[PDB]
Formats: structure tokens, sequence, C-alpha cells
RNA sequence: GCUUGAGUCUCGUAGAGGGGGGUAGAAUUCCAGGUGUAGCGGUGAAAUGCGUAGAGAUCUGGAGGAAUACCGGUGGCGAAGGCGGCCCCCUGGACGAAGACUGACGCUCAGGUGCGAAAGCGUGGGGAGCAAACAGGAUUAGAUACCCUGGUAGUCCACGCCGUAAACGAUGUCGACUUGGAGGUUGUGCCCUUGAGGCGUGGCUUCCGGAGCUAACGCGUUAAGUCGACCGCCUGGGGAGUACGGCCGCAAGGUUAAAACUCAAAUGAAUUGACGGGGGCCCGCACAAGCGGUGGAGCAUGUGGUUUAAUUCGAUGCAACGCG
């Protein structure tokens, strides 16, 4: 979560939050629970990760 | 006044508005400023850029105490949190940590239904 | 425009100074074909612009449209089911185009007597930038400072 | 009698199988306090709402309830419903390895009995979040809705009831046989284990496909193929899974289950097109960028209407209206 940097620093470039939290994490918990939805959301999730 | 030389920039990204707030090491605040505070009211005060202004407008009114280094806490998602930090260091402060602080349930309370817009 | 990019055609400079910004000045101002009537006012307004500010000819020109060029101007997106006013930076010959279009239309608005007096004052009125074509550029520049949180 | 079906014993393996008890960490809400100050929240935009009685933000301390991120996986277990932190206790099943034992003890099953999501009901607790009802704000022509702000039953626990679901692989159970390929998961044997290997042999499972079948779509060794055993159910659409009666239920209702009348269709799958406030790519003064008009005035001319003895007939969205 914490980044730190000695004097040679510039730019932000904190790119451990497009890894853990941010993107998807914050975004799913904003609404229902279901148990169904997810379900289906997975099943063709793991349906089209297919070659 | 007080002169605390370090603080926290309490950065709460939201979708709907951010709000920075510089405090000190303790925890205790020391001066705000959000985005919808600095005109543009509405779908305008969730912009990078109205989070910038509202990081600019509260590293001003935080003077009075000599603030040089602080780390930064980013909350939420938002618009807002990226640029925030960008107006920090263009307001002469040596950002020394980012951390973010987002708070995530383990599997806790039912969020709310909504949104069949 | 939907498919062809195009090129642009080359106007013949002004007759008397050489200037195809000028050139394109009188073809701003022309109304139903009649060119030799507009350089005709241009001319005369030019002329006692000349003598007024006692500068030269198309450098009170330069300066007087140099202080009625928009910087950035508002334009419409119409992307996420809104309507936005997003600020865009306008191309050089859009902005000497619109200089130009703005001191016209605010000389066709003014009181006085001949069309060479309305455009040698309303030239004069915005070399100091106090005329009706630098309160569109304001207006244009306080659209744009307003809206500015879209880009 | 016999062991190739079924079962027992020995040793292990994996598992969110079940029931009871405890505990842990994040987060939400509330309460008390410190800092601090003008907004916060919300939306497409707003407003209701909260806020100078000091909110929101932030830090400290506390209480309480529910759920258990990451692992997490067309992964696992269970007859099905279903089961997800970690630990203990009680407990069910499955699978594998070698050997021993019983010796057809088997399969299916009308009535019967049990289990059976969610909502609901009863009694007693609990109540943080979420949220039918409800209230307010919007949106709208209206808006008893979608959206916003609140919010009670309920959701959670104990015991009892209900007894149903798109309770679904829309595929009853048990057994046998019939080409393949790529995986996943869990055992076990053999070989230099010369490593994250090589060769087999089981259990469960996913995707694709062959013959075959199928109205087609598709199924395809986990069959919808080829057979056998037993059960359940169907007989045009509607009326109607309704009424009456019976049984069950505290009730809601559940179950069993018609007829009159009425229609000549209702239906399945696939094809061609058209359409979509579906998706991708592309064009045109289509929009955008501009310039000049029309709608306002007077007149010209055409039309509708009205008038008239007649105001000849035809043209009438675009593509009729100085048109024939």
């Amino acid at each position: 979560i914490k980044v730190r940097e000695n004097e040679p620093f510039d730019v932000a470039l904190r790119r451990f939050k497009r890894s853990c939290e941010k993107a998807g994490v914050l975004a799913e918990v904003r609404r229902r629970e279901f148990y169904e939805k997810p379900t289906t959301e997975r099943k063709r999730a793991k349906a089209s990760a297919v070659k | 006044r007080k002169q605390v030389s370090d603080g926290v920039a309490h950065i709460h990204a939201s979708f709907n508005n951010t709000i920075v707030t510089i405090t000190d090491r303790q925890g205790n605040a020391l001066g705000w400023a959000t985005a919808g505070g600095s005109g543009f009211r509405g779908s305008r005060k969730s912009t990078p850029f109205a989070a910038q202004v509202a990081a600019e407008r509260c590293a001003d009114a935080v003077k009075e105490y000599g603030i040089k280094n602080l780390e930064v806490m980013v909350k939420g998602p938002g618009p807002g949190r990226e640029s925030t930090i960008r107006a920090l260091n263009a307001a002469g402060f040596r950002i020394t940590n980012i951390t973010d602080v987002t708070p995530i349930p383990h599997n806790g309370c039912r969020p709310p239904k909504k949104r069949r817009v | 425009p939907r498919r062809r990019v195009i090129g642009q055609r080359k106007i013949l400079p002004d007759p008397k100074f050489g200037s195809e910004l000028l050139a394109k000045f009188v073809n701003i101002l022309m109304v139903d074909g009649k060119k030799s009537t507009a350089e005709s006012i241009v001319y005369s307004a030019l002329e006692t612009l000349a003598q007024r500010s006692g500068k030269s000819e198309l450098e009170a020109f330069e300066v007087a449209l140099e202080n009625v060029r928009p910087t950035v101007e508002v334009k419409s997106r119409r992307v996420g089911g809104s309507t936005y006013q997003v600020p865009v930076e306008v191309r050089p010959v859009r902005r000497n185009a619109l200089a130009m279009r703005w001191i016209v239309e605010a000389a066709r608005k003014r009181g006085d007597k001949s069309m060479a007096l309305r455009l040698a004052n309303e030239l004069s009125d915005a070399a100091e930038n106090k005329g009706t074509a630098v309160k569109k550029r304001e207006d244009v520049h306080r659209m744009a400072e307003a809206n500015k949180a879209f880009a």
C-alpha cells in the first residue's frame, strides 16, 4: 500500500493500485448481494476464457 | 502558528467529490478544501481539474503552519486522487509517502441494491 | 469531410500591400460578390486607421487584430449522452479567421456613418482593446475558462 | 452349492458434507471526546436529506450486529435443497491399495415415510447493514414505477409450521455394450527420482467431436447411441391446474382434480427477409464549420377552405401545392 523514495524521484509511478485495490475491488462492493449473478458472471467469464 | 513542519494529506476521492484534508501526524486537522467548495457545483465537481484546484486551495490555508514534508493517504476511487497528489508537489511540498487507504471489507456489510438505470 | 480530407485554394494577396491576411479580410467583408466595394472600404478604413494611430498600415491592423484573436474556444461533444462545452485550442488559421469575422461583424453592428468609419472605429477600439469584438473574445474566453474542467 | 452382483473387515487419502461450541481480522452504523471549518450527500441534472446547535473530513476510545475479502479455480463435498475465516468436540458418506470373509444377501418401487432454497406463519430473543410496505424529492402528459433521500416487517438466533421454485443437466433409478482428443481434481503401482520426469492403473468432473440417433437444434463411453428391469407422466389450444368435494395446513395456501362453453388452430426447431432506443465497418450538404435564405411586411402564383349559377377536371407526406 505504501510507497516511499529517496531524492531521485520525479513521478508518482504508483501502479501498485492497478495491481490490487482500485479498479475492481472497490467498484465490485458498490452494489447488490446476489449469489446468482456472480455464479453466471463467473460462469460466462470462465466460458469466455477459451481458445 | 504552532509550526508543525510535517503533516498528512488525507485525500478522500469519491465518485461525486474529492475532499482534501491536511493534518498533522497526530491526526488533528489543520485545514481542508473540497472540490465542491471551489465553484463548479455538480457534474464538474467530480473531475481531476476540480480535485487539483481543491488541492491547490488546501495547500493555501495551511501556510500558517510551515508544512514542508507530508504523507499522502488516498481513500476511495474517483476522477480525483491522481491529479490531486500532483497539485501537492506543484505547491512546494516534499511528498514523502503515498499510501492508498481505501476501506475494503473482508465480506462485511451488505452493499445497497441499486441502479436499474 | 466525412471521407475527403481536403487541400486549400490559394488566394491572391492584396493589390496594395501584398498581404494575403488582409486579402482574406476583404473577402470576409465582401457581400454579394462585390469585391471592389469591399477593398475600397478596407483601404479607406485602414488608411484612416494608419493616419489616426500613426504607426503604419498593417501593423496597426495586426495589433488591432492581435487583441481579438481567441486563445481557446468551447465546442460541443455529445459523447456520453450529455451536452458538454469542452474547451479546445484554436488552430492559427481558424484563430485569425475568427478574429476577422468578429471585427467585421461588430463593425456591421456599429452606428456610425460609413462602413469605413464603422470599421476604422472598430479597429481603433480594438487597438486599445475596448470595442465589441474584444467583448466577443472575452466572452469566448469566459466560456472556455468557466468550463476548463473538461480536458 | 459357486463367485465375476451386493455387502463386511484391515490401512490410508482428499473434501465449503452435517450438528454443537469458541475465537479472529477488515469494514459499515451508533455513542463519547480532540483537531477543524463551510459545506456534505446525491444525480443525467436537480431537489428532498444532513450541516455554523459545528456536518462532511480526520484521530482516539467504546458498543453491537451480520457477513466472512485474498486463497477461489466450467475447483470440492453432498441424494437433492445446499455448504466458503480459523480452532475444538460429536458425526455421515466417498475413493484408493493389497488381502481376508459372507455368499445373490440384488434392482426398481404404487400407497407410506423422511429431507426439502427463498418468501411466508407462530412463540421468544436480536436488530449493524440492506430493505418489501410506507413517506418525501424528482422524472413524466400521468408515474400508485425505474432514479434520489429516509425507512418498518423481513433478512440473524432458538424451537415448531409451511411445502413450494426456471426445486433445471427443462434429461427418473439401476445395470451392460459401443471409435477418439485436450484438460481439471483425487488416489495408487513401476522405472536412473539422474528435476518442475517417463510408463500404467482406478474415482469424480469440463470442453470438442466419430458412428449412431434426432423434426431440427443438438446429444455424443457422464448418450438424447445399442439393449434390459422397474417406476413416474403425456394425449390439440383456451377455459384450467381453475371450480366443487376430500385430505393437509394457524393462515397464506398446498395436494388430488373436472365440466359446460369456445377456437381450428396452439406449438417446436430451422430458413429467407424486415426491424431493434443490438454490435462492427462505411457513405451523402446528413450533422458539424460557414455563407445566404424561408417563417414577420407588400405583391405574384399555386393549393385547402369558404362562397357561388358555375367557381371545369386531375395532382396531396417525402415523391401534391407558379404541379398537368
